[PDB]
């Protein structure tokens, strides 16, 4: 899809360069000469790389409801935001 | 009673939230990705929906913000966390040398450690010497006879006897030197071999330290 690594020296700070990028946790995926920024690529790159699925990790965006009186419904929510990746969640309006 | 205008709006957020609503009206109205929701006359119990998308453009910490129908009490309160870290199996006990954890696949090191598996430590500056494992820009590492440990070669270990591999990039040893009478320098009675020039005692002279002083 799309992704940046300039700095990449953790999973987290791969998941911070921007929501295209995933992290292959596989120890075995590097080798003596290659950097660690090698394992921050989007997902077909790793995958046909030889990072297996099961080994990428990819958190995303969610929106959970938490709690759902009268007009406004839900009346929580939480969102899990991954910077650049939008969470959607619908509020209903209501009325007599 | 008949509501003719359900603004949806949030309060204050800072620079790094952003919030759009798409309004799926009654009127077979639907407006898109607007910086407010808003529809125009709801009948009595028929439901309208706001899509609400929040983005953030870095890791932000536990916070809250609230949006309402501006004029109605109810609200929604919409609690934000990161989704930032990974959730990786990893092993607490080599392989980052005692200076660091795993995480992810990768060494973490502790503060003035650095390398893939935490082996060197920090100078002033340490691996921008690498350039300095290289005798010129377009040169092999170590003189192919030593490793770029840390920005710095060391050299091979030798099993020939009297041989040492040294200098910045390996390129030096204490045995190829011009021979004389079987031994390298003339034998350890007249030179020492270093980096190809034999260095003759007092007394000796020439390439092989071959000659006496006349
Ligand atoms: C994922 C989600 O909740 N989005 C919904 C969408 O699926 C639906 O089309 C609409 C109801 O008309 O409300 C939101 O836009």
């Amino acid at each position: 899809q799309e992704c940046t690594k300039f700095k990449v020296s953790s999973c987290r700070e791969c998941i911070e360069s921007g929501p295209g990028c995933t992290w292959c946790q596989k120890l075995n995926f590097t080798g003596p000469g290659d950097p660690d920024s090698i394992r921050c690529d989007t997902r077909p790159q790793l995958l046909m790389r030889g990072c297996a699925a099961d080994d990428i990790m990819d958190p995303t965006s969610l929106a959970e409801t938490q709690e759902d009186q009268k007009q406004l419904s839900p009346q929580k929510v939480t969102l899990y935001l991954r910077p650049g990746q939008a969470a959607a969640f619908n509020v209903t309006f209501r009325r007599a | 009673k008949l509501s003719s205008r359900v603004f949806l709006d949030h309060n204050a957020l800072p620079d790094t939230l952003k919030v759009t609503y798409d309004s799926f009206c009654s009127n077979g109205v639907t407006h898109r990705n607007q910086p407010r929701g808003d529809c125009d006359g709801v009948q009595i119990n028929v439901p309208i929906t706001f899509q609400v998308k929040v983005t953030a453009t870095e890791c932000i910490q536990e916070q809250s913000f609230v949006i309402r129908a501006l004029g109605f009490t109810d609200i929604v309160t919409v609690q934000v966390l990161p989704q930032c870290e990974c959730r990786c199996r990893d092993q607490s006990r080599s392989l980052c040398h005692g200076k660091g954890f795993l995480e992810c696949g990768i060494c973490r090191c502790d503060t003035g450690y650095i390398g893939k598996n935490c082996e060197c430590q920090t100078q002033g500056r340490s691996q921008e010497l690498e350039g300095s494992c290289r005798k010129d820009n377009n040169s092999i590492i170590c003189s192919g006879l030593g490793d770029c440990v840390c920005g710095q070669c060391l050299c091979h270990t030798s099993d020939v006897p009297g041989k040492l591999i040294y200098g910045q990039y390996c390129e030096c040893d204490t045995i190829n030197c011009e021979r004389y009478n079987g031994q390298v320098c003339g034998g350890p009675g007249r030179g020492l071999c270093f980096c190809g020039k034999c260095r003759c005692h007092p007394g000796f002279e020439g390439s092989a330290c071959q000659h006496h002083h006349h």
